[PDB]
RNA sequence: AUCUGGUUGAUCCUGCCAGUAGUCAUAUGCUUGUCUCAAAGAUUAAGCCAUGCAUGUCUAAGUAUAAGCAAAUACAGUGAAACUGCGAAUGGCUCAUUAAAUCAGUUAUCGUUUAUUUGAUAGUUACAUGGUAUAACUGUGGUAAUUCUAGAGCUAAUACAUGCUUAAAAUCUCGAAGAGAUGUAUUUAUUAGAUAAAAAAUUGAUGAUUCAUAAUAACUUUUCGAAUCGCAUGGCCGCUGGCGAUGGUUCAUUCAAAUUUCUGCCCUAUCAACUUUCGAUGGUAGGAUAGUGGCCUACCAUGGUUUCAACGGGUAACGGGGAAUAAGGGUUCGAUUCCGGAGAGGGAGCCUGAGAAACGGCUACCACAUCCAAGGAAGGCAGCAGGCGCGCAAAUUACCCAAUCCUAAUUCAGGGAGGUAGUGACAAUAAAUAACGAUACAGGUUGUAUUGGAAUGAGUACAAUGUAAAUACCUUAACGAGGAACAAUUGGAGGGCAAGUCUGGUGAGCAGCCGCGGAUUCCAGCUCCAAUAGCGUAUAUUAAAGUUGUUGCAGUUAAAAAGCUCGUAGUUGAACUUUGGGCCCGGUUGGCCAACGGGGCCUUUUUUACUUUGAAAAAAUUAGAGUGUUCAAAGCAGGCGUGCUCGAAUAUAUUAGCAUGGAAUAAUAGAAUAGGACG
RNA sequence: CUAGUACCGAUUGAAUGGCUUAGUGAGGCCUCAGGAUCUGCUUAGAGUCAGAGCGGA
């Protein structure tokens, strides 16, 4: 099938060579995952040594990072925004490492509310927690004014071909100022 | 397959084949020490030539280099050993002095002549292929054995034989045994 | 590089094709008996058991007579056998048989030594016609057995004697050994024979059945072996001299025109 | 080849088992285990070749079975299990005990050793390590992983372990001035004390060796194993003492002695 | 190591030819007695193949109700079939393809997978669950046919599928107490993994890491954490216990695999420019893989190699260890016993498995080709033996697991792997075909002819030995030589080149070369010479050959200096820089002394080439030490009293890489707008 | 007359091989679908009597 030898290519004086002998199996390649949104599908796949691969097909949800907080959330993902590598992904909406997507934002706001004490847009327990906390509630406003609409930008960065799940983090910083002036662009 | 048996060859041939003053020269060895073939020649000076190639080799080295003793020692000890080379000249420059005469007169054929025994050197050989003569206890029966300086007090018929000790051989029994018998009509 | 393999390996195609053009004559049921004659040197041998000893080695006894010639089919090597044997009587009809056949055995005695007087006569005469191809054969060297090497001494004796009139062959067999006897058989189905230069560019057949009618016209039946036949053609039968064919037929007829030789 | 050799032609073996040419077509391939290949000794060379206790192959298995042998303490069977250096082999009949060290000319003598020293082995250190849950341990030479290593312990230093247990009782620094065993390459087999090492960053470091006849010479890091402390090794040595000898002196011995 | 013959009527040169010797170089002709040893369908056709065989396997220890056999009421000995597990990816064969490819020496994985062996390692989640189950078996059948298989009725597991049981503490989150969480594996994001030195307003390794390892928040469609087998029958008053077998997670180890750094290859310019569409060279992101990388995709830049020979063409080209030829330097060869690569008629694809792009596995196409009831079915000898074809050119359709070793659940079964015998003037070792008296004659104890006792194996054979059983060798009772018919050949006799003024015939034959003959060269008979169980011929190659020349040729007149000058690549290039003199130590060898080597002190005191020493360069082969195989070629053995004991050395191996001592010879760099050194 | 040696060059006679234009394309593998059959649970057929509905292969 796919190979992944060198012979096949021009030698760097640009010579062409003969053919030393048939594809072996230790040299093989496999076709693409381009995995989609939907309903949960995988397969596996039997690599060498009697090893496993997930080979995801289609996903709704993923585990994400909100890397400054320090938390983990599991969360529905929306759709697909931009691409580095190959527009036609966006059409699309194929996920890949480093495509840019909007997630629901709820389960990471209950989070906020409730561990901060304070709206985004009881107990004496309860009290002197947030009076503890507070000193650290503020945000960036380039965050903040993203969860009236309920979306936040997010990148992946697991791959779902090889492990059969999609992981991520929130874009937070530089790297959120320089996305949305290549998506505003 | 099993590991090759190893075999090499024991003789040259000379160059010139009609040079006249060498063949009355061989003539006279064969006849003098009653050799059946040219080649029984050949194969003397064809030892004779490779211990001439390597102590000429030696002599190279300096006197005192730890090859040129150790080899050099091991060589004349050897030749001694047989009565080729005197014990008085004991010394490498003299083995390039040896001619093939050195090495011819040292064959068991020529000794049980020496010794008495037989009477002509054709009388000897004929008594060592019929396995009449014995060294130590062994019966030998190879004309071109080297007799080691050992070995020339050993020689003697063998018990087996008539001239040894048994009983007489085929032609006498018969030759009794018809006059016995006639003695009886 | 290409163009130099390209060419051997038609080359080699001609050749293979030519081989079978030739072997096709002998090619199973449907082709040409191969004539085969045995000519006994010794009188102690009588040829039958030459004969009998081939057969057995054949394994089917269907197989195996009021008569001196036979047609066998052996099923072991698909091929088509029609065997003559001579009358040893008569020294000129062996001259006769033996100049017909493709293989001509000859059976040799461990016992008695072929004799000056008549049985080299055989052979030298032979040799002098003309012959397509020979096999030396052994039938009872069994008869002076002491321990088998007795029997070697003897056979290579007959080698070296037979290898004198047949230097091409270094092999005489002894049927008595299994291995031996089907050797034999193997090479008479396998083998093609030489040709005989002066009979092959002559026709010549051999009568299945001969019948007579009305000074007579005479009916033979055959296979042709020789160049070919034509019915303005002339022939010659050994015995009796020459005679004219009016008709053929093949087993369409041909008819002589009398456009022809007189 | 599609995978693992299963055979080993004779004279692709090592040189050093001391076979002859004719007697058959192939040699015993080792079994994986504790050594590697080219420097292992398959127990049937050990019985046949060198004790004589057996005529064939077939003999060696009939003694394996009834399970006389054992090595390091536990009985083996497999006719081509791999013993190797400083092992220890013990037959109970007879009331024999080996243990396998080198020839001055670098082939494995039969030397014999008391019940009393049956009782441990030396092993050089391999590598040093934390493993999971944040244990460390040791590797020797042997292929022995032991937990808990006194935290002292580096790489290239020399460790006695008991052969029942299994645990480590004393160790010896690798330092100027120690005794080796010289364990491969040209001068396989001699023994010395260490003058000093050559560090030689990205490369193989030297070491130099001087005996007790004060000749030096010099051998790759990684063929040096040390046996204990100067004029005091930490086991019995064989016959000769690792003294090397120029082939005049053996010429000189033998027919002095030999030849009276 | 250093030859001889052939060009005028008469010579000396240049030049080539003829002769001579070797060949683990093949073929072929004549001849052939003994012992040891031994290659063998490579060359042409990687052409085609009848028939038989070449891979299976069980222990005390997975599954037994054979309606098998043979003699403790669940069973208990032995054991066909069948399920399960493991193996069949090793071995054996061949040399078609292939010219920076394969391969050799030398490196790297901080860039990755690994059945098995060996050593470590899981208190965390019922006194024994289910057929979503079936083979062998019993019984009813189909088809010309194959290792074809349908319908029906039974029953097992270490097969398949499910699912429990065992301590305490600490910490964190939620909330006064309480309640909840925590093993290991997977995926992601954060945190620790320190370090030269002092005063005021706990911590591992490396040459080197985002190493080893640990901590926090979660994630998984939910990995593993014993529903198993033999033997033995103890301790405490129904509880507790021993020695083993087979499995299982992760780490290390062993047998391995894949990729990879540096330098090295035959002929050709009547091949000078080549690569980039359709990946050519590089950058960023992704996909795929066990994993690195244009390996593939999107976007972007315009690069990469070459007269120091790129690219193209040829090879009657698999690479290497090696073989023949010995003054030295070289020339020619390596299909073939060891190491590495590739292939199974030609191309392509893929299942199972730790491992295959497998062909004594499967699927398709192309080319061949077998059986038939004409509906269909089946195929791969460059495994062993054998056949056809080809050609100058190559063995038996034999016996056996006794040895060497390999595989399996295994001491036991299996192995055309391997061994034994048959065929065998490929090559190699030893070595018969006669010795000695008398008489007569001649000679100085040696020749030439009638005559007599002794000696022996070739061969045959009782026996023992040999061997898995045999044949043969070694040993041996009996028999076994006088033209000792128990009878040695193959080429020559002008010269090169040993040996005929012999004799008869003749006026087609001989001759590598010069020549003979209308006879020393032809033919026949005597005699003589050479090598000899061997000798001759053809073809290729090496030496003599200084007719390929670096060592080491030649160019006025013999083959060969270009009409002439300029000039890039290439080769080559003047002299010069620390020299000399003192004073200690000092090893080796020979007579305190001399020579030859070496170290220390005093006297103003950048980068390469080259050479020495060392580690490395598989075994066999080569050179070489020891040892009475009866000697030898061989082998690695074998000695000594009649239990004791020495051995299986040593050397060589261009070049490239690594470590180290030297400073002659030959290159390179430095302070001149000082922008220099010491400060 | 016969033998020997070659050139074109007609048929493509009648084939074999390389390159190349246009058109077509077996098979297994990955993937979107399909569902002969088999079977678990469930209000419910009887003290197997159905039906339905929710799953797995």
């Amino acid at each position: 099938g796919i190979s992944r030898d060198s012979r096949h290519k021009r030698s760097a004086t640009g010579a062409k060579r003969a053919q030393f002998r048939k594809k072996r199996k230790f040299e093989l390649g496999r076709q693409p995952a381009n995995t989609k949104i939907g309903a949960k599908r995988i397969h596996s796949v039997r690599t060498r040594g009697g090893n496993k691969k997930y080979r995801a097909l289609r996903i709704e949800t993923g585990n994400f990072s909100w890397a400054s907080e320090g938390i983990s959330k599991k969360t529905r993902i929306a759709g697909v925004v931009y691409h580095p590598s190959n527009n036609e992904l966006v059409r699309t909406n194929t996920l890949t490492k480093a495509a840019i997507v909007q997630i629901d934002a709820t389960p990471f706001r209950q989070w906020f509310e409730a561990h901060y004490g304070q709206t985004l847009g009881k107990s004496k327990n309860a009290e002197r927690k947030w009076a503890a906390r507070a000193a650290s509630a503020k945000i960036e406003s380039s965050v903040e004014s993203q969860f009236s609409a309920g979306r936040l930008y997010a990148c992946i960065s697991s791959r779902p071909g090889q492990s059969g799940r999609c992981d991520g983090y929130i874009l937070e910083g530089e790297e959120l100022a320089f996305y949305l002036r290549r998506l505003t662009a | 397959p099993r590991a090759p048996r190893t075999y090499s060859k024991t003789y040259s041939t000379p160059k010139r084949p009609y040079e006249s003053s060498r063949l009355d020269a061989e003539l006279k060895l064969a006849g003098e020490f009653g050799l059946k073939n040219k080649k029984e020649i050949y194969r003397i000076s064809f030892q004779l030539s490779k211990i001439r190639r390597a102590a000429r080799d030696l002599l190279t080295r300096d006197e005192k280099d730890p090859k040129r003793l150790f080899e050099g020692n091991a060589l004349i000890r050897r030749l001694v050993r047989v009565g080729v080379l005197s014990e008085d000249k004991k010394k490498l420059d003299y083995v390039l002095a040896l001619k093939v005469e050195d090495f011819l007169e040292r064959r068991l054929q020529t000794q049980v002549y020496k010794l008495g025994l037989a009477k002509s050197v054709h009388h000897a050989r004929v008594l060592i292929t019929q396995r009449h003569i014995a060294v130590g206890k062994q019966i030998v029966n190879i004309p071109s054995f080297m007799v080691r300086l050992d070995s020339e007090k050993h020689i003697d018929f063998a018990p087996t034989s008539p001239f040894g000790g048994a009983r007489p051989g085929r032609v006498a029994r018969r030759n009794a045994a018809r006059k016995a018998e006639a003695s009886g009509e | 590089k290409l163009q130099r393999k390209n060419k051997a390996k038609q080359l080699r195609a001609q050749r293979i094709l030519d081989s079978i053009e030739n072997r096709k004559l002998f090619e199973g049921k449907n082709g040409a008996a191969k004539i085969i004659t045995i000519v006994p040197l010794v009188n102690d041998l009588d040829p039958l058991d030459i004969l009998y000893k081939l057969l057995k080695c054949a394994d089917d006894e269907g197989i195996m007579d009021s008569k001196r010639i036979f047609n066998v089919h052996i099923k072991k090597f698909k091929s088509n056998l029609k065997i003559i044997i001579p009358d040893m009587t008569n020294f000129l009809n062996i001259l006769d048989c033996a100049k017909v056949a493709d293989f001509v055995v000859f059976g040799l005695s461990g016992v008695q030594e072929v004799d000056e007087e008549f049985g080299e006569q055989i052979i030298r005469a032979l040799e002098l016609q003309g012959i397509a191809s020979y096999i030396g054969v052994i039938s009872n060297l069994s008869a002076v057995h002491e321990k088998e090497k007795f029997q070697l001494d003897v056979k290579q004796s007959l080698e070296s004697y037979f290898k004198h009139f047949f230097p091409s062959e270094e092999r005489v067999y002894n049927l008595e050994k299994n291995s031996d006897a089907l050797n034999v058989l193997r090479t008479l189905c396998q083998r093609l024979p030489r040709s005989i230069n002066w009979r092959d560019n002559r026709g010549y057949v051999v009568a299945d059945f001969v019948d007579f009618v009305e000074s007579g016209d005479l009916v033979i039946e055959g296979t042709v072996r020789g160049i070919g036949f034509n019915a303005n053609r002339l022939v010659h039968i050994p015995d009796f001299g020459d005679f004219q064919l009016n008709k053929i037929e093949k087993i369409t007829v041909f008819e002589s025109n009398m456009n022809r030789d007189t | 080849a599609r995978g693992p050799k299963k055979h080993l032609k004779r004279l692709a073996a090592p040189h050093h088992w001391l076979l002859d040419k004719l007697s058959g077509c192939y040699a015993p391939r080792p079994s994986a285990g504790p050594h590697k290949l080219r420097e292992s000794l398959p127990l049937i060379v050990f019985l046949r070749n060198r004790l004589k206790y057996a005529l064939n192959g077939r003999e060696v298995k009939a003694i394996l079975m009834q399970r006389h042998v054992k090595v390091d303490g536990k009985v083996r069977t497999d006719t081509t299990y791999p013993a190797g250096f400083m092992d220890v082999i013990t037959l109970d009949a007879t009331n024999e005990n080996f243990r396998l060290v080198y020839d001055v000319k670098g082939r494995f003598a039969v030397h014999r050793i008391t019940d009393e020293e049956a009782s441990y082995k030396l092993g050089k250190v391999k590598k040093v390590q934390l493993g999971k849950k944040g244990v460390p341990y040791v590797v020797t030479h042997d292929g022995r992983t032991i937990r808990y290593p006194d935290p002292n312990i580096k790489v290239n230093d020399t460790v006695k372990i008991d052969l029942a247990s299994g645990k480590i009782t004393d160790f010896i620094k690798f330092d100027a001035g120690k005794l080796v065993y010289v364990t491969g390459g040209r001068n396989l087999g001699r023994i010395g004390t260490i003058v000093h090492k050559e560090r030689h960053d990205g490369g193989f470091d030297l070491v130099h060796i001087k005996d007790s006849l004060d000749n030096t010479f010099v051998t790759r890091l990684n063929n040096v194993f040390v046996i204990g402390e100067q004029g005091k090794p930490y086991i019995s040595l064989p016959k000769g003492k690792g003294i090397k000898l120029s082939i005049a002196e053996e010429r000189d011995r033998r027919r002095a002695q030999q030849g009276l």
